[PDB]
RNA sequence: UAUGAUGUUGGUUCAGAUUAAGCGCUAAAUAAGGACAUGACACAUGCGAAUCAUACGUUUAUUAUUGAGAUAAUAAAUAUGUGGUGUAAACGUGAGUAAUUUUAUUAGGAAUUAAUGAACUAUAGAAUAAGCUAAAUACUUAAUAUUAUAUAAAAAUAAUUUAUAUAAUAAAAAGGAUAUAUAUAUAUAUAUUUAUCUAUAGUCAAGCCAAUAAUGGUUUAGGUAGUAGGUUUAUUAAGAGUUAAACCUAGCCAACGAUCCAUAAUCGAUAAUGAAAGUUAGAACGAUCACGUUGACUCUGAAAUAUAGUCAAUA
RNA sequence: CAUAUUAUUAUCUUAUUAUUUAUAUAAUAUUUUUUAAUAAAUAUUAUUAAUUUAUAUUUAUUUAUAUCAGAAAUAAUAUGAAUUAAUGCGAAGUUGAA
């Protein structure tokens, strides 16, 4: 059914693009605002 | 009448007192629907006279009030009037006797101009 | 109108104008303006879109010539046969619609909208041959008649415009009515009329996008995966995830209220009201949209998911 | 617990339609190879109707995708409900002493 294969391409676009907005979340480098860098 | 653009007499007024609107209108569009534009008015009921100017030689008057200069732009462009503004705009001179029609003799006053 | 009385806060009600009005009682004449807001509920019956005989066919009557008919001239009949034009308007309605295409406004734009004229104006030209229809102005087949290139020029220039030369443009048509003039009833040739086709421009028109505004509920707080953006392809006259295909990126909206739900046609130089800002209505006058029992699609066409056609649903 | 209508769908069914596949001794036009019937002239030679043949325009058949509408499931928007929660009023009072 097309529009089952359809569906589950969708599907499969959608979650990666949340796993790639999570991901993004903390792929930012995110120093310390009280301490400043580690070293 | 025929073609897209025509000059015809939208009706104004109340019931049983007419007064007629000069305009330029969408042939397909209704009678009393806002037209290309008004190029006039006119009021069919003469002017009532005395008895006394009867015999004094006037004659009952018919108020029409036109754009003179531009009607002549709309009949230029080709809007084609209708049998009643054709038989107006030939008294005003602005039609000539070409628009006459065989269905249409001395002339005791002869169109005049003046201020 | 509190209070035993005072001052203040505070609500409730009243005085004013009005209506798309209803009802109770009452009622003279005339002039003008309106009149199913509710069940976009169902409908008996009659009407509301016909017209052209000068497109083609038929049918008669008389006269003339010919011998049951044939052919002409003149009179008629024929819209139950073939055709042209008209029903995309107007009329009515307010169901849908909170905007994904709706309304209002802008001295708003481009994709820098088509070799579209729809139906008139002003100009030129052309109107050929066959077939099929019983015949044709019905249909087919065929003949003839801006864009893309390349060269330059400029500037309103980092493109557009101009001119040139090519390429294809290359896409049509239809005769009727009268007269006459030839000749040999037959053709033919002019004129007058009314049509037909192409081309330029004018007018009237269309399609698309932008900015601002357009009811209530967050006791609807998260929503969106064509979703938000990029690149190509098809489609269109034309931009765009508008629709269909493919491949990339992870975005977009949101407590200045998204998404969802309910309700609603919108507006004015219209009506009501107020001192005014405003508020209300959207009946009547006018402007825009949507629909013509319900949903989807198709032909024609410039423009239609048409009050058309097909299919289905309801009766 | 019960009725109703819109909305959707990894589901079932599907009118019609749009593309899209494949197949037609399937048709119609033209182009061939051919067979009969008919005409003219001294063996014909061409003609129409049929036989085979390969380009278009469609028909039937099918493959796929979408699709009005129907079910089935879910949700909401409503309408009714035994059972049931709270509170408002008033009648003259009854009971506490907050
Ligand atoms: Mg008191
Ligand atoms: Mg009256
Ligand atoms: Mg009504
Ligand atoms: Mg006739
Ligand atoms: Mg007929
Ligand atoms: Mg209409
Ligand atoms: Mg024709
Ligand atoms: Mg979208
Ligand atoms: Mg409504
Ligand atoms: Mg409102
Ligand atoms: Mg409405
Ligand atoms: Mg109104
Ligand atoms: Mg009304
Ligand atoms: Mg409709
Ligand atoms: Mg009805
Ligand atoms: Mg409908």
């Amino acid at each position: 059914s097309a529009k089952a294969v359809k569906f589950l391409k969708a599907q499969r676009r959608k979650q990666k693009n949340e796993a790639k907005q999570a991901t993004l979340k903390a792929s930012t480098d995110k120093v310390d605002p009280v301490l400043g860098r580690a070293d | 009448t025929c073609g897209l653009v025509r000059i015809r007499l939208a009706r104004f007024g109340r019931k049983n007192s007419p007064v007629y609107n000069i305009v330029v209108a969408n042939s397909r569009k209704a009678r009393d629907a806002k037209p290309i534009e008004v190029l006039g008015t006119y009021v069919p009921v003469p002017s009532p006279v005395t008895k006394r100017e009867l015999k004094r030689g006037v004659v009952p008057i018919k108020d029409v009030k036109l754009d003179f200069d531009r009607t002549k732009y709309w009949i230029g462009v080709g809007a084609q009037p209708s049998e009643t503004v054709t038989k107006l705009l030939r008294k005003a001179g602005i039609l000539n006797d070409a628009w006459a029609t065989s269905k249409n003799r001395k002339v005791v006053f002869e169109r005049m101009e003046t201020l």
